[PDB]
């Protein structure tokens, strides 16, 4: 599905609310931003190597 | 910022034993930038590990792809029509969606940097935004 | 309800030659729900247009699907792991990430239609829910 | 009619009152108008029978996507 | 702050609906972007030159900034 | 009360799966967290007599 | 109920040297609702405590308006349009950005409470929606 | 894509008269680059030109100001509390709000990028990601 139901203290939805109001944008990307800056840097690395093949393919040139 | 890849560096990046393993792994290990995979490169990669190697090497690769180190694009109705449009521009080749669709994601992430091993194939096609791709390995 | 589209399917419907045109094209025309089509789809439809018919027909069947009609599904990480799932679940007959991303998509569309040609190859398939696929036509 | 409310930035309300007083019309029309134009109406019925090819395809395509991602 | 209130006919909020879907966005997003793409870039240019001075006050602004309010 | 419905877009409920699993934790919790870190909690009452100046300014003449 | 607040006022509430201290203080402490800095009035205030008590209590008083209690109220083009229109109804005043984006949010917060220490030079001014304004203390 | 404008050079560019005006003009006509002014530097820029010019000269400035072509920043809490970091790192020398809260609005929009004549000033503070303020002109 998209879009979230989640569980928020009317305090919380307050402070929100204020946010939103005083920085001029929308509450969704309050809670969005505040959301992506608890989690910003824990993004996973990329990963190679997993295998190695039998065949060399990966160029035409 | 971006970097868009192309089905061919993939294939050397997940595969340790390709002799481009290295340089790409360089390219992507150590990178800033956003890592760039159209469906459409998936779909071929897919495929091409699928057949030529195996299943488990094929599941591995759809698990780190979706692990969330890497950018999964849309590629909806606008980008289809664009990059057909570009498969029209670049009749001197024959070039298909995969190809078609990587220009028009350049020109989304607005990044002239692109990761593939078909140099000679892609320095002929040009940005939307005017300049030259940038082609590392 | 909504149906979820298989290359094969999509193939007899753009191209009025095909032995199976009419069916398929009453199965499409008719439906009033979102028809859905895979990027993964795409790309194959892509690929078979181009080197079987040509570069012409490629090109109307890429601005066909970018005209608005079609529901381009939107596939990304967490469609590719449970892709992947599917993928494993059937690991013996290697069936592939688009056939396994169309059980997904068949899940996230709440749908168990389905339309291919290949119908021996979805039936051997279950929907994520449980129950049966429906196979059209 | 559904009743639907959005958060529209500054810049954006701001950029849809100049076109409305340029055009001379509500900012509502400028708004309605705009989303039309991207997403179009009523969902269009799609449309087959493009082309009419040589061989029957569409039964072999395991055996035909042989090539694939070249 | 006040969010803008926007009535869609149907046909239009199944098709802005429709949009959000496949793009994996939000319904609100497809909106601002409609609005973006059919009233954006169009931005004036600053205008400078607006008056004429007679003492100038530029490079002094520090000394000049004395009385500040009030 | 609570109806809050919020779009997270496919990115970030991926960040935030993940971090509820590295934490061992409801991910409505972990978004709960998150936001009271940005703008969260009660309204802090003010603070006034932070010091003491050597001369009335603040009225006018 | 809101309440606007001018740098005259926190000017007092946050020294408690000043003849003031204690009555703004009973406004301010007492309000249940938003207390409302425009950042014109935080350039003045940032200006006047830095030049004329020292750095130390500038700091102090920049860390409290951040320190969450405060409404600081975000003043765009339309804010400023607006506080033009009402710098031109009023020059008798010589007025400025300062007070006209004061009355400006005193509408935009729906609120007739203006706190503050120039009485009726605040006075001889009338909200947007009509009446009078009150000012405290 | 980015220019952060002290009060300064909004002084020059507004005012023909002004020895600075064409320097200036040149930067700003012919940028690209958004323009960021702050509210603060607006605060300043409304109290001098008022006093130093006239009523008529601060009206024409807000209202070119508030016409659009200008990126009037926000400051909340957040900028607040990391400006008065700033200010406290360089507190002997007095820099003040404005200063302080442009070199944060660098940060926010990413830019080394500033517009101002008091050069030598704002050369001896350093951008919150490191390296150096590029100042103009
Ligand atoms: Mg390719």
């Amino acid at each position: 599905m998209d879009k979230t139901t989640v569980y928020l203290p009317d305090e919380l939805k307050a402070a929100v609310k204020r946010a939103a109001r005083q920085r001029g944008v929308s509450e969704a990307q309050v809670i969005r931003e505040s959301i992506r800056a608890a989690v910003g840097g824990a993004k996973p690395p990329p990963r190679g190597g997993m295998y190695a093949g039998s065949e060399p393919i990966a160029r035409r040139v | 910022s971006h970097m868009i890849i192309d089905t061919s560096a993939l294939l050397a990046y997940f595969d340790a034993a390709e002799p481009d393993h290295a340089a790409v792994s360089e390219c992507i290990d150590s990178s800033a930038d956003a890592l760039v995979v159209s469906p459409y490169v998936v779909a071929e990669l897919d495929y091409l590990v699928a057949t030529r190697v195996g299943v488990d090497a094929e599941l591995a690769v759809l698990r780190e792809l979706a692990g969330g180190a890497w950018e999964l694009a849309n590629c909806g109705a606008a980008e289809i029509e664009q990059a057909a449009r570009i498969v029209t521009k670049y009749q001197d080749q024959r070039i298909g969606i995969a190809d078609a669709a990587n220009v028009v994601l350049a020109d989304r992430y607005r990044t002239r940097t692109i990761l593939t091993l078909d140099r000679r194939h892609f320095s002929a096609l040009r940005p939307i935004g005017g300049g030259r791709f940038t082609v590392i390995p």
